[PDB]
């Protein structure tokens, strides 16, 4: 009704529609701790939320306070909370509370409580025919948002959108290949509507992978999805693969292709293969490069796995 | 120092000539970061890697009593930036006058519900964030009045009320779910002795579920792996003494490949930027690991170190994310907060110490009057405060009804 922001803006003491009320102001206790030297007109409108809130006034004008506390602290949980009761006992309409929050989010993308708002509202609704657009939007301006991916799982899970994501996973790992929220985007609608079972798909997965690591070699990702999609049915179970990742040794070399390389041989040691014995061999002295030369980092993992590779 | 030398200049991005978003970005900070770290060789003096523990107890002390506005937007969060500061000076090793301390618990008592746990402020809804702050704020103090501020009685009313029937609890009436939640109920319930036969029905096996084909454990089933979240699955595991429920050899892949090579620091998620908050987090993974592996009988463990880079992660804080007029942070530039001194600190402390049955390996970078309390990799406070507090609460019965 009147933004915080307007240049005639005036506080609610000041305020001739709410003197009926008097402000309940914080009671942080005679001695403070962690005490917040708020501004007089943050202050102000507070002392007001704790007397509405207080008298559990589930009022209009009401509402249109928690708008600005929110704006005030849109961390603040318990002014979402009544707001949410005061949706339901003034009978808002939803809709329009929609596109609130959906300016709300554009604003704190990264706020627990505005999200959870949303998807309370998109479930009283029972619609979810925005969400993908929105989620999208959001996705546009920061393509890792954690908020924006779980809220999107849910909407898909919730609603049974899987159809087109699998689409959409492909054109933003178009835009950044590296982006590990899509490779796992990407894993989570495989694996909820064909699965890694099936042939074709198991054959056009790793395909596809194999080439965005021989075209982006020291992208992590398609390295931690490769080894995720085969590694559950024993790397060891592809003999093609030790070959074709081996001839990537001086084309598209990285610590990954060595570590693959170990992963792969603890598998063939696993299930017992002939020429294990150089086969631990080599794979040994892959454990002494990573640890000692190519990824010293992790020399604590590395030499870890060297011991636990002459005991198992 | 292990990142002051010419070889680890080798562990800059290789971007492949494909760049994208990620590469420039991760570049940038790379650059940032040698910058601190050639500090050094352009000025001509010799490295002296210091905590500015002075500079950091006066930042500490002061918000302790009070906070600029700048601070209206963590005013739900009360009970957390008692602890951060509470934690801080914890480790800092540094006093809690008995007239603070009492006001802290004078102040707690007003932020927590009639209906059980922990508001952000006083006349807060109850949520388990603020509750497992709160409760570890209470134990950092540790004595029969901050003790007995807790109400165990309205705890399990309360974490009662958020449980689920697939065994993940809310975070407040009303609220969200996502792994903190399990892990905030177990610390505060297991601390205080309240832990039920069907408190935790089949939250091991939901915290399971969000571990993903990454080895990592996301916010819900389903979700990216992530730093934070990993570290309150494994450690609820721990806790309900589950860590078995999930495949700790691909976890174990996954955490260790969290560290920067070349910033030595540690990201939250595969492909993103180093963080000092992640220093604890994700380095606090390991000594989790470590028990875990062990009391599996494992072997091939070491009886002195972590699974990670100690030296790194130590010269990664100290030079990288220390604050001049105190107070710790992100990366190079990032903005000072009580947040990130909290486990920024929390993580070097990780990093100068081990342990192993009856072994202690410190490893304590520069100046020795660098090194810190230590802190318990589940509950993240000093383990004598655990170990003090369990044991009180344990005289109790658990609220049996
Ligand atoms: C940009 N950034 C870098 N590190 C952290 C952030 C932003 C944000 N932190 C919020 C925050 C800022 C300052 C203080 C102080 N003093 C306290 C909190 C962030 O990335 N998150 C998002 C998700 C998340 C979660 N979950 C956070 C969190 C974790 C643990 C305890 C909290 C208590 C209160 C508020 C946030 C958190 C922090
Ligand atoms: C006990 C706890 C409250 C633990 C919280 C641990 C965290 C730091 C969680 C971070 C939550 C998320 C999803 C943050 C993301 O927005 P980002 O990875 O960008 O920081
Ligand atoms: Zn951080």
């Amino acid at each position: 009704f009147l933004s915080l922001d307007s240049p005639t803006y005036v506080l609610y003491r000041d305020r001739a529609e709410w003197a009926d009320i008097d402000p309940v102001p914080q009671n942080d206790g005679p001695s403070p701790v962690v005490q917040i030297i708020y501004s007089e007109k943050f202050r102000d409108v507070y002392d007001y939320f704790r007397a509405v809130l207080q008298r559990d006034e589930r009022s209009e004008r009401a509402f249109k306070l928690t708008r600005d506390a929110i704006e005030l602290n849109a961390a603040n949980y318990t002014v979402w909370h009544f707001r949410r009761v005061l949706l339901r006992s003034l009978q808002k309409d939803l809709q329009e509370e929609m596109n609130y929050i959906t300016a709300i989010i554009e604003e704190q993308p990264k706020n627990y409580q505005v999200w959870h708002h949303r998807r309370v509202l998109v479930e009283w609704l029972k619609d979810p025919s925005q969400e993908l657009e929105f989620i999208a939007d959001i996705l546009n301006q920061d393509a890792k948002n954690y908020h924006a991916w779980q809220h999107r799982q849910w909407v898909i899970q919730e609603f049974r959108l899987w159809d087109n994501e699998l689409q959409y996973v492909d054109q933003l790992l178009k835009e950044d290949v590296r982006n590990n929220s899509v490779w796992n985007q990407r894993h989570f609608v495989i694996s909820n509507t064909t699965g890694y079972s099936d042939r074709a798909v198991l054959e056009r997965e790793v395909q596809y992978t194999l080439e965005m690591i021989k075209l982006v070699p020291h992208n992590e990702s398609a390295w931690n999805y490769l080894k995720g999609i085969l590694q559950d049915r024993g790397l060891s179970r592809y003999p093609n693969l030790l070959n074709q990742l081996l001839d990537l040794q001086p084309s598209h070399s990285s610590p990954y292709l060595i570590a693959f390389l170990v992963d792969i041989y603890e598998d063939m040691l696993e299930n017992q293969c002939d020429n294990k014995e150089d086969i631990l061999n080599k794979a040994l002295e892959l454990c002494e490069i990573l640890a000692k030369e190519k990824d010293t980092i992790r020399k604590e993992y590395w030499r870890y796995i060297g011991r636990s590779l002459q005991s198992k | 120092l292990y990142s002051l030398r010419p070889e680890h200049a080798r562990e800059r991005l290789q971007d492949d000539s494909v760049e994208t978003v990620t590469s420039i970005e991760q570049a940038k900070v790379e650059e940032k970061i040698q910058e601190v770290f050639s500090s050094y060789k352009f000025n001509h003096l010799v490295p002296r890697l210091v905590l500015q523990r002075e500079k950091h107890f006066h930042y500490l002390k002061r918000g302790l009593r009070q906070l600029t506005d700048a601070y209206e937007c963590l005013d739900a969060s009360r009970p957390w930036l008692c602890y951060w500061i509470l934690h801080s000076l914890e480790l800092l090793d540094e006093p809690i006058p008995q007239i603070v301390a009492t006001d802290v618990c004078q102040f707690l008592e007003l932020c927590q519900s009639p209906d059980g746990g922990f508001g952000g402020g006083p006349g807060q809804y109850p949520h388990l964030a603020p509750t497992y702050a709160a409760v570890n704020a209470l134990c950092i103090i540790g004595t029969e009045e901050a003790y007995n501020v807790i109400n165990r009685e309205k705890l399990l009313q309360y974490l009662y009320s958020l449980k689920q029937p697939d065994g993940s609890f809310l975070m407040h009436v009303g609220g969200e779910v996502d792994v903190r939640s399990a892990y905030c109920a177990a610390s505060v319930a297991s601390l205080t002795n309240i832990i039920t036969p069907d408190l935790f029905e089949g939250t091991a096996e939901w915290i399971a579920r969000c571990q993903n084909w990454e080895g990592g454990i996301g916010g819900v089933p389903g979700m990216e792996a992530h730093g934070g979240y990993t570290f309150c699955g494994l450690a609820a595991l721990v806790i309900l003494k589950k860590e078995r429920s999930l495949n700790l050899k691909s976890l174990l892949q996954w955490v260790t490949s969290r560290q920067m090579r070349f910033e030595g620091g540690f990201q939250g998620r595969c492909n993103k930027l180093v963080d000092g908050c992640y220093s604890f987090w994700q380095a606090g993974l390991l000594p989790l690991l470590h028990r875990a592996l062990h009391a599996q009988g494992d072997p091939a463990l070491s009886m002195s170190h972590w699974m990670f880079h100690q030296q790194a992660l130590q010269e990664y804080i100290l030079m990288c994310c220390q604050c001049p007029a105190g107070g710790l942070l992100d990366k190079p530039g990032k903005s000072r907060d009580f947040y990130h001194t909290c486990y920024c600190l929390s993580g070097l402390s990780i990093a100068q110490h081990f342990g192993s049955g009856a072994m202690l390996h410190d490893v304590v970078m520069g100046v020795p009057e660098n090194v810190l309390q230590p802190t318990h990799p589940v509950y993240n406070i000093g383990p004598d405060k655990v170990i003090q507090a369990t044991t009180h609460f344990l005289q109790k019965p658990v609220p049996g009804f």
